[PDB]
């Protein structure tokens, strides 16, 4: 039941130092081997440390490794961070006969605020026909990328079918987002008006659409 | 500039790579072979390393290359022949004819081609490799023009694996073969597993109604040639694109002036003063040699010893005159401490210690972790202290099923009490009552006075932390001697007056190995020169001292005027007084720096441009 | 060198068996004794490890996985396949197969990921419909319209305008699971909006699991 | 100091044995104290230990199933238990004082010795010995002197002195060892050599005691009659 | 155990004697001390020498020893007439677990005017017969232990029954005596004419023979 601790989120500005800590609570730090794997996102994972203190081939220097035996805890130093490092650091064990990782360190390298353009689409011709309905509401060009959408009916706030995408960052250092209100052809006409409602940094712009 | 393919499969972008493989020789002799109906040659050439096959084409001549050791039905072959059906690849041991060919006709009444003679093998008897391509309909229609189809091949033998590298480029050139540089790039592995020490090629043979006679004198040849060449293994320098096609390569052995950009590890070499090496030949075998002792290292004794040492007096055995397997210890799961410094896993089958020393003692959970070289504690500065440079490392396992029973196991004890720092790898055995106080303490067990050696309690019931770990310590020295245990690896033959990569007792180096009259005292095996390199290897398969020459030994200055500025360079001797030189070639001046060639000395005197030592000086003039 | 890649289907139903195979190119299984692991990774968590193997039978599982792993190692055709049983939703993880030179060591070489997703119902085509652009979609002197991609499983799904010939203000979204577990998105262009009754926009909707192609070409809303 | 261990004892081939090491003049504190036996015509062996602060004993790999080693810190000594002894256990036992030191080596070496302790083992048991007189011939008596002495047969153990007159006589005597039997019986000789002057005036008997068989017999000697 | 020796030597009072002991990579090579015993013949054995450069109170300058590689070296530079006494090597043996002992090496240093040897015979009396036994009796002086043979012969056929070798004592003025015993019965006394005892030493032979009736 050999276990590795690791912090989740660590931040520090480029060119300093920081100390990235790997600690065991059953078993001891000094019984086996500790390899650190700095995997980036959307690519394998790569050997960065091995037998503790030993820098493979092709690894900057920076990445030095110290072992404390008496608090039971692996420590990964780096000095002079780059934008590169910006990657997922894992601490390795054997344990006996289990190879056990870690937890995931996320090493950072760490305002003006965009205008969120909404658009809003109503059904189309095509859907009600496959006796569907489904209106999309869509933002973008909006920092920073946290935003509520709220749809609205004729005078209620809706909330059963709706679905909504997760803000992304956009070409233009911007973040984009939809969200999607599922209806029944005859929900989108018993209604005079359907709105969708975009909360940004308190400001909510809003848009809305009519079946015509 | 030819015969350059991709050695590795491993992508590479905006990064030069060194490679140590078998490449095409740049400008090299290769032989050329014409057949001209206005000479159907088709002789059999040695398989050496590999032969690289240039051949231009227009009218559908070069069908298949036959591979093989003797060709008689004796030794396995391999059959890679392209009729006008499919593509057939078969490894039996064919009965090869005298002259193979394919027979193919052409009709007055109709205007076609059809093959219709398969004269190739007699019989097949045991085939072990066969591989059938998908159909296709080929023109095999001849042409009055000019060769159009330029196909070169590569084939390479290693560990039983063929490699085929081939590449297609259309050319207009009339019998010579065509400039420039192109790249070659892998289609199919054949595990063939075969040793092919000679080939022949096998061409196609045309009949029509205007060759008269009977079968062997009614038949014309077809207008095409090939080239044949071989892939000597020599370092070459790859520039890898962007889009991953190698465009360019660099010869690290052609010139002296092609050796600068291999040292400098750039296309361009800039005006001034390189030292590459001197003559220089690439190594084209590589040899290990190891003790021939065939005697298994008693490493299960310590490791399944019936009863374990104490921790006071624990037990030391010295482990040589053995081949020394570790792969039974590394890679075992029992093993709850397995931790080393220096020792490199996965390389200790390479390298070579003077002996093997083995400790073997019973500590708990929580002093196991002490063994670490810097640490301080009850046992790693009272008990067993391990040295900052300690060579070697420790494994420990669990025991409670033997050294724990019911009751208490009180029949190991452990240093509790000490005057001063136990020194490293000594192991001290004092039943002397410590004392404390200022009372005198002759052999009395009174007040502030204690036996130094205290019980352990093995309990079964206790912690994982007080849990009795069996310990063993395994400890290697590196002596000025003759190696007596060293790893598994096979020992190959040994060859002289060559440059030759050896791999002597773990030791690794480029040189070439001649016999030497110097005798050596029995406890020594590696002598030195003043420069501190190596220079004799005892050898202890044959115990035959041998010399170390190395490949390039003189001092070469290479005079470069630059790469696009100009392409004729200047190469000085250091130590030559005008012969061990690249070339004799001419303008050869002797000056007191050393012998230049490949420029003209003058009379006058200007300024200096290019330094080249003890006031003389070097330029390009007209 | 040596490399590996892997292969196996990108999808398994629940409650089946998963089968994913680690192909080795470059070099040998049984030579040199080198052990093979599999290990997997969650999309935003950590790595796990599953199982390793030697060119023996030798086999080690981890103890939540154990029971439901079945490795075998094929020296003809050197490759080694992983087998899974029982894969749950919690299953959905990146596979990797990397090569270990020592026991307690490295995994000195890492395999590319292949992407795994652990989904009920089956392989269905998108319905596409247009997102027609009016009055009340434009805010200034640009407009803005795309496509609605709706209930198709599974991912991926590649959206292009005008066969590509649009990509300036192209915002392809990220799929999100639907109240039926159904997976959609849309793709958006902004467009001035002199160029509304004028210029044609059609997307182009590609679902390759269900061999399915849709062009949807997107005028304005006329009103009934 | 000085160790002391008790006198020699005889087993039977398949009996426990109990002896003891005392120390004397001083104790063994904080020292280890070793048993190191040694077969007639053979060299030493290491079979034991003990460290008698703890009290705990270890044995040889050799044998550890049959012997139980002990010591008492209260008394400062050693005793030896042995079980299932066997006609090759014949031999002698000390008790070794272990001086241990600090160095590379670091061998244990036994500086202070026990003064031995015969253990030997006989199926048969004790029975009488007999004494049977011998006197020389006319044809041995050639010269001015005389061989005549006492012969003992079947007697046991070894040690069992004789006596020339209760010791009268010290000049010309002589002890010859015995020596072992196909049936594991002894049997010395003795003979003196006397001037012939004194066989018709004085006479000689052997005086033979034996301790462990509590007899003590008394034999006289005479000149044959017959030559 | 594996600490063999050689069986015995030989030396003289004036020159110096090397005892070699050579054990194994467990016990000797294994970097552990070698200690030396001196056991006479009589008295328990002392420690000699400790350490392998050592020397304790009461031992005399003259023995010296020395440890390298896998074998010991004892030197002794003096050899009187009590010097003759059993060496033994003792180390710490790994693999036994304990501690191993040498086989031990026999030094002696002894030298007299040997002579021929002096047998008589001394048949049994009147009051054996009655025991149902027969011990006849070869009683053998001023001889050397060196060269005992004992042969029973009965003028027709030599006895192979009975017969025994004694180990000889030492007298009180430098000399061996030893005696043998034969085993017969009174039954077979009297149906023979004879019986003699052969003592053979250097090749000196005398035989004497007795009449019993
Ligand atoms: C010790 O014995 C076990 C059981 O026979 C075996 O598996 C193990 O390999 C042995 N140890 C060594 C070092 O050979």
């Amino acid at each position: 039941n050999f276990m590795l601790t690791q912090p989740h989120s660590v931040s520090e500005s480029p060119g300093k130092t920081v100390t990235i800590s790997c600690t065991g609570s059953s078993g001891s730090i000094a019984s086996n081997y500790v390899q650190w794997y700095q995997q980036r996102p959307g690519s394998a994972p790569t050997t960065v440390i091995y037998e503790d203190n030993q820098r493979p081939s092709g690894v900057p220097d920076r990445f030095s490794g110290s072992i404390d035996s008496s608090s039971n805890s692996a420590s990964l130093t780096i000095s002079g961070l780059k934008t590169e490092d910006e990657a997922d650091y894992y601490c390795q064990s054997y344990d006996s006969s289990n190879v056990v990782f870690g937890g995931g360190t996320k090493l950072t390298v760490l305002q003006p605020k965009a205008a969120p353009s909404v658009t809003l689409f109503p059904p189309s011709s095509e859907e009600l026909q496959a006796n569907k309905a489904t209106l999309v509401c869509l933002i973008s060009d909006f920092y920073p990328g946290a935003v509520t959408v709220a749809w609205k009916a004729d005078s209620s706030p809706v909330k059963a079918g709706v679905e909504t995408t997760t803000p992304s960052k956009q070409s233009n250092n911007k973040y984009a987002a939809s969200s999607y209100l599922s209806l029944t052809p005859e929900q989108w006409k018993s209604h005079r008006s359907y709105s969708c409602q975009v909360t940004h940094e308190g400001s909510t712009v809003e848009k809305t659409v009519a079946p015509t | 500039t030819r015969g350059v393919y991709y050695p590795d499969k491993v992508f590479r972008s905006s990064v030069l790579h060194s490679t140590q493989d078998l490449f095409l020789p740049f400008f090299s002799n290769v032989t050329w072979f014409h057949a001209i109906h206005v000479r159907f040659d088709n002789p059999v050439l040695p398989f050496n390393d590999g032969v690289y096959f240039a051949s231009t084409e227009k009218s559908n001549i070069i069908r298949g290359w036959i591979f093989g050791t003797t060709l008689d039905s004796k030794t396995q072959s391999l059959l890679i022949v392209n009729n006008a059906t499919n593509v057939v690849i078969k490894v039996c041991e064919f009965q090869f004819c005298n002259d193979p060919f394919l027979g193919v006709y052409y009709h007055k009444n109709n205007k076609s081609w059809m093959e219709s003679e398969f004269r190739v093998y007699s019989s097949a008897n045991n085939c072990t490799f066969e591989y059938v391509s998908q159909p296709f309909l080929m023109d095999l229609e001849g042409k009055q023009g000019n060769f159009k189809n330029l196909r070169e091949f590569v084939f390479k033998n290693i560990d039983g694996y063929f490699k085929i590298y081939s590449k297609h480029t259309p050319i207009n050139l009339v019998r010579d073969l065509p400039q420039g540089f192109s790249a070659l790039e892998p289609l199919v592995d054949l595990p063939i597993g075969i040793n092919i020490t000679r080939f022949q090629t096998l061409l196609a043979l045309h009949r029509s109604y205007l060759t008269p006679g009977d079968s062997s004198s009614g038949w014309t040849a077809g207008a095409a040639a090939y080239y044949v060449g071989y892939l000597q293994p020599r370092t070459f320098l790859l520039k890898y694109n962007e889009n991953g096609t190698i465009t360019d390569a660099v010869d690290c052995a052609l010139d002296p002036l092609s050796e600068t950009k291999c040292t400098l590890k750039s296309f361009t070499v800039e005006k001034g003063i390189y030292q590459t090496s001197n003559f220089r030949v690439q190594p084209t075998e590589s040899i290990v040699r190891f003790p021939n002792i065939t005697n298994l290292c008693p490493f299960g004794e310590v490791f399944n010893a019936t009863r374990f040492a104490s921790v006071y007096a624990w037990n030391r055995k010295r482990i040589s005159n053995c081949v020394a397997d570790y792969s039974v210890l590394y890679n075992s799961a029992s093993f709850s401490t397995f931790k080393c410094y220096g020792v490199s896993p996965t390389k200790l089958n390479d390298l070579c210690f003077t002996n093997v020393y083995a400790d073997s003692f019973v500590i708990r959970g929580d002093e196991v972790r002490q063994i670490a070289p810097g640490q301080t504690g009850k046992i790693a500065d009272y008990n067993y202290k391990l040295p900052d440079d300690f060579t070697g490392c420790v494994i420990a396992w669990n025991s409670n099923n033997l050294d724990s029973k019911v009751g208490g196991n009180y029949n190991y004890l452990y240093r509790l009490f000490r005057k001063s720092n136990l020194k490293p790898f000594e192991r001290d055995i004092s039943t002397e009552i410590y004392q404390a106080g200022s009372t005198p303490c002759n052999g009395v067990e009174g007040f502030n006075c204690y036996f130094p050696l205290q019980s352990y309690g093995f309990q079964p019931t206790n912690g994982v932390g007080y849990q009795p770990y069996r310990v063993v310590v395994l400890s290697f020295e590196l002596l000025h001697a003759p190696a007596t245990v060293c790893g598994p690896k096979k020992s190959t033959n040994l060859v002289k007056n060559k440059c030759v990569n050896f791999n002597f007792n773990g030791l690794t180096g480029t040189g070439v190995l001649t016999e030497s009259n110097k005798k050596f005292l029995p406890f020594q095996q590696f002598g030195r020169d003043i420069a501190d390199t190596t220079d004799a290897v005892r050898d202890p398969q044959t115990l035959e001292i041998l010399d170390i020459t190395p490949c390039s030994f003189g001092g070469v200055s290479v005079i470069t005027p630059g790469t696009n500025t100009s392409n004729q360079v200047a190469v000085l001797y250091q130590d030559v007084n005008c012969w061990r030189v690249y070339s004799t070639g001419s303008n050869v001046f002797q000056t007191r720096a050393g012998c230049l060639i490949g420029a003209e000395h003058v009379n006058n005197s200007y300024e200096c441009d290019i330094p080249i030592g003890a006031g003389i000086c070097a330029s390009y003039q007209t | 060198q040596v490399q590996l890649q892997e292969s196996g289907p990108g999808l398994v139903k629940p409650s089946e068996t998963l089968s994913l195979t680690c192909t080795v190119s470059g070099g040998s299984v049984s030579s040199g004794g080198y052990f093979w692991s599999w290990i997997r990774q969650p999309p935003g968590k950590g790595l796990e490890w599953i199982g390793c193997i030697y060119y023996s039978g030798s086999t080690n599982y981890n103890p939540s996985l154990k029971s439901r792993v079945t490795i075998s190692v094929d020296t003809s055709k050197d490759q080694f396949s992983l087998k899974l049983s029982s894969v749950t939703a919690a299953d959905t993880a990146v596979y990797y197969c990397a090569r270990q030179l020592w026991l307690r060591g490295r995994f000195d070489y890492w395999g590319q990921g292949t992407l795994v997703t652990v989904s009920s119902a089956s392989t269905k085509g998108p319905s596409v419909f247009p997102l027609a652009p009016s009055s009340k979609s434009t805010s200034g002197g640009t407009a803005a319209l795309g496509c609605l991609v709706k209930d198709y499983f599974p991912e991926p799904v590649t959206v292009s305008w005008n066969s590509g010939a649009l990509t300036s203000g192209v915002h392809t979204f990220p799929a999100v699971l639907q109240s039926s577990g159904l997976y959609s998105l849309s793709s958006v262009v902004t467009v001035p909006s002199s160029s509304l009754g004028t210029q044609t926009y059609i997307c182009n909707v590609n679902h390759k699991p269900s061999n399915t192609k849709v062009d949807k070409k997107v005028e304005p809303k006329s009103c009934d």
